[PDB]
């Protein structure tokens, strides 16, 4: 009865902060933005981090990365943004990690616990993520101390 | 002496005395009233409740 | 360490393309995507047996490990660097750490167990049953490392419990008193599997009921 | 027989605004 087609263990998605994409033939895992808060929204001007891995699900030929855009503001891509014919491309380096970096500056503040659009164009296909701010390996950030009311 | 009315308004909130079984803990008991979701840390008193 | 690294791919290449795929996309259908479970998941998924799965079901049981202590450092330090992700506490010595993980303080983890674990898993970790086929298994054979891994990575259907929903002394707490609840014996006889009234019921009826009954028998006459 | 008062809807919903909170308790 529950091992049949439809299969509750095999439909399950990672239990990761990240999102999953299909931008054509390039396989868009752990998508996540990376910015550190402090009050109830990151001001405009500040600079975050956007960490995804790509995969490559052809084996024959090879890809390139261009063009992501957003309306959180510019997205600036720094390294050699090709990932190779069946291999990974790791842009961002996560916490836990002992270059390909994703920087976006941003117009518009943003906060966790949103989503905000993505658009990844590498040459056969331009998809939309909806990408998450994800705290990742940080500690608690303190509160202060309630008084006796 | 056992009977008891289940609607009479004993409650104060944001518009009036009302029944027990209308409110809770977030009723407002006043327009505008920050209620905060409080987490249970586990140990008794000194702060079982925070931010 | 470039050893750990390609022993950890060596050993993923056959035993985990099948259904996580090789640069750990996941298979549709199959198997989900491993990038930035982290070396926690890695460790708890091995290390309990639950990995390698063998079929899909409602919920995948766990069974004898497939890899030793060596190799399944190499497994997660491999999908680690893949993605990254949350890490298994260590010692001083850079094994995992299982003393270490003990609280101090089981009055805490006590309330904070019942507040967010004997739901699933029963006042005294013995297990729960879930909606369809699923189950939360008795926490009698995780060791502190196992319950800190599977509080942080949240396996199949329990919740992924961040290190900011539960600080690591919280952590530390609640395995205190999962570990001690195991370990505890029962104070006024046999425990009866510590399941509450159904057990009690069973051993009632055929115990007292059939010793009682028995004894009518002995003391009265047939027909 | 179902709730009258529960029903699917398909409007899509706007981001809550940031609370403020009035004063004098
Ligand atoms: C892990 C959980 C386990 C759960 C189970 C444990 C529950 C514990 C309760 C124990 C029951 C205590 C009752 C025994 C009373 C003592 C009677 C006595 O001294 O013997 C005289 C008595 C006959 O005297 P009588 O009434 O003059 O005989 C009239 C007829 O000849 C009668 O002849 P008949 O033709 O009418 O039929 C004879 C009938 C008589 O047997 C019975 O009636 C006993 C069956 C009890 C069931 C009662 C409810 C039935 C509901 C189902 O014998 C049988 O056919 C089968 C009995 C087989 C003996 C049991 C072996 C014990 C091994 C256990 C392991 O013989 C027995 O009944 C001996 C039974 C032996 C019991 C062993 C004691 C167990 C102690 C362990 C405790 C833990
Ligand atoms: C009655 C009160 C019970 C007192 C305690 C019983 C302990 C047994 C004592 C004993 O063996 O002493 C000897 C005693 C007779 O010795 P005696 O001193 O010569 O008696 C003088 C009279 O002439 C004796 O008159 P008799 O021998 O002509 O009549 C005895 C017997 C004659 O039986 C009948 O009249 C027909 C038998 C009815 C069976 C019902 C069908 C079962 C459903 C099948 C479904 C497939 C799955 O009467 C009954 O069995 C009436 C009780 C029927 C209850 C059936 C409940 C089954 C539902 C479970 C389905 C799930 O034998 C009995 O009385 C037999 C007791 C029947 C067993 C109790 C029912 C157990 C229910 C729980 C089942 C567990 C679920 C799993
Ligand atoms: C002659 C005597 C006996 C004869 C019997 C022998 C032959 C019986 C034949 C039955 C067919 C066998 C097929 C087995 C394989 C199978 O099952 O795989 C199909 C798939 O199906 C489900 O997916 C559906 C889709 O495929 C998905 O696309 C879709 O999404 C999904 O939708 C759900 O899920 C979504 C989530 O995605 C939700 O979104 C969505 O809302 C929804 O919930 C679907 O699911 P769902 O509707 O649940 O249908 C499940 C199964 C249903 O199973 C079953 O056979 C149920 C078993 C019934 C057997 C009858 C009981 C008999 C009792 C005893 C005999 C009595 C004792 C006798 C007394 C003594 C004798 C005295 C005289 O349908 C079927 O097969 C068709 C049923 C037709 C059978 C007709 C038999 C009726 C009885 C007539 C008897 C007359 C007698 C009169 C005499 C005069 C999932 O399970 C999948 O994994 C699974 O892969
Ligand atoms: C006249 C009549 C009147 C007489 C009536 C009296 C009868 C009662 C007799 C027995 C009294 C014993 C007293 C001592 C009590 C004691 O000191 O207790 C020790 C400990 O022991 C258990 O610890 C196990 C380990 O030691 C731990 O290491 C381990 O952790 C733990 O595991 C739990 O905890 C883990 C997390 O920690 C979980 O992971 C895990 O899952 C689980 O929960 C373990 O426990 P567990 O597996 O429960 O069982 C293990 C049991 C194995 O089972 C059993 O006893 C089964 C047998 C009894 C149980 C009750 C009956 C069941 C009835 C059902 C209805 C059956 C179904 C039938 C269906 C039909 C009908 C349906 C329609 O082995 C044993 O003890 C072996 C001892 C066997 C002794 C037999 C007695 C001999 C009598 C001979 C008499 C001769 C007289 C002759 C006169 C002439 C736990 O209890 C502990 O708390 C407890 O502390
Ligand atoms: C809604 C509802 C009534 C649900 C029940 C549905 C249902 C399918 C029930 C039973 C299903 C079972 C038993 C599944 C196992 C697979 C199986 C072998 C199926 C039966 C096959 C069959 C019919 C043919 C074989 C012949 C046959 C009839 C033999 C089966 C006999 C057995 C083993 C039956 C027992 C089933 C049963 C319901 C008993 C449980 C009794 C209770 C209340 C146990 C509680 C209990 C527990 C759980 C403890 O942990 C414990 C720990 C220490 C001491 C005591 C206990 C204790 O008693
Ligand atoms: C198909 C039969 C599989 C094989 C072979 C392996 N895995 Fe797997 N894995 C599979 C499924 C369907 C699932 C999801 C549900 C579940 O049972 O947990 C998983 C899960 C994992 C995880 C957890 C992912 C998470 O979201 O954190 C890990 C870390 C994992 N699998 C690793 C893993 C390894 C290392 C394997 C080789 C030994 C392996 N899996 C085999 C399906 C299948
Ligand atoms: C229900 C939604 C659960 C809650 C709340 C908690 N747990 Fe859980 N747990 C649940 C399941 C379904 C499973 C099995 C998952 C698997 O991938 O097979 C688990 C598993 C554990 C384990 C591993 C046990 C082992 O087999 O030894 C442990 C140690 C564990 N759970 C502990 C635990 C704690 C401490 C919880 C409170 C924070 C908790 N769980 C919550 C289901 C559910
Ligand atoms: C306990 C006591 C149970 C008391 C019932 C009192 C029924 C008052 C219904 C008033 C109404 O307006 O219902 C709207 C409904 C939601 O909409 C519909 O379409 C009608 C569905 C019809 C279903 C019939 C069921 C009959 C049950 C009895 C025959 C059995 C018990 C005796
Ligand atoms: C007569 C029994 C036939 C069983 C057919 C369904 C097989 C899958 C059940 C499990 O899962
Ligand atoms: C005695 C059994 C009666 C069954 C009536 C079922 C009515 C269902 C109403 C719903 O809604």
């Amino acid at each position: 009865c529950s091992a049949g087609q439809i299969s509750q263990t095999t439909t399950q998605e990672p239990a990761v902060n990240g999102v999953n994409a299909q931008a054509g033939q390039v396989s868009l895992r752990n998508v996540h933005l990376r910015a550190p808060q402090q009050t109830d929204y990151v001001e405009p001007g500040t600079t975050v981090e956007l960490l995804f891995v790509a995969a490559n699900d052809s084996t024959e030929g090879s890809n390139k990365l261009k063009s992501i855009t957003s309306d959180v503001g510019e997205v600036t891509l720094t390294g050699d943004s090709t990932v190779p014919a069946d291999g990974v491309l790791i842009v961002g380096e996560p916490d836990g990690q002992i270059a390909v970096t994703a920087e976006v500056e941003l117009t518009k503040p943003i906060t966790n616990g949103l989503l905000y659009d993505f658009t990844f164009t590498f040459e056969d296909g331009e998809t939309t993520v909806a990408v998450p701010i994800s705290a990742g390996e940080q500690p608690r950030r303190p509160v202060p101390p309630a008084g006796p009311g | 002496g056992l009977i008891k009315n289940p609607w009479k308004p004993v409650v104060p909130t944001a518009e009036g005395k009302k029944a027990v079984l209308w409110t809770s803990g977030w009723t407002p008991r006043f327009k505008g009233e920050t209620i905060y979701l409080a987490r249970a840390t586990g140990r008794p008193g000194e702060s079982p409740f925070v931010k | 360490q470039s050893a750990l690294l390609r022993t950890g791919k060596q050993l993923f290449e056959t035993s985990c393309v099948s259904c996580h795929g090789a640069n750990l996309q996941g298979v549709p259908d199959r198997g989900p995507s491993l990038i930035g479970t982290g070396e926690a998941a890695v460790y708890f998924q091995v290390s309990t047996g639950r990995m390698p799965a063998m079929r899909g079901e409602a919920q995948a049981p766990s069974k004898p490990p497939h890899f030793d202590e060596s190799q399944i450092d190499a497994l997660g330090a491999y999908v680690q660097a893949n993605g990254g992700g949350p890490t298994v506490p260590r010692d001083d010595h850079g094994a995992v750490a299982q003393e270490s993980l003990i609280g101090g303080d089981v009055a805490r983890g006590g309330d904070l167990f019942r507040l967010n674990c004997a739901s699933c898993h029963n006042f005294t970790g013995k297990g729960g049953a879930l909606s369809s086929g699923k189950y939360a298994p008795d926490l009698g054979d995780a060791n502190p490392a196992q319950i800190y891994t599977a509080m942080l990575t949240g396996p199949q259907n329990m919740p992924k419990f961040s290190d900011r929903q539960l600080t690591p002394d919280e952590k530390r707490d609640i395995v205190a008193y999962v570990r001690e609840s195991a370990e505890t014996p029962s104070y006024g006889g046999y425990g009866l599997g510590g399941f509450g009234p159904a057990p009690e019921g069973m051993a009632m009826w055929i115990i007292g009921m059939v010793a009682a009954i028995g004894v009518a028998m002995w003391i009265g006459s047939r027909a | 027989c179902s709730p009258p008062g529960e029903t699917a809807s398909s409007e899509p919903g706007t981001t809550p605004a940031i609370w403020t909170g009035s004063p004098s308790p």
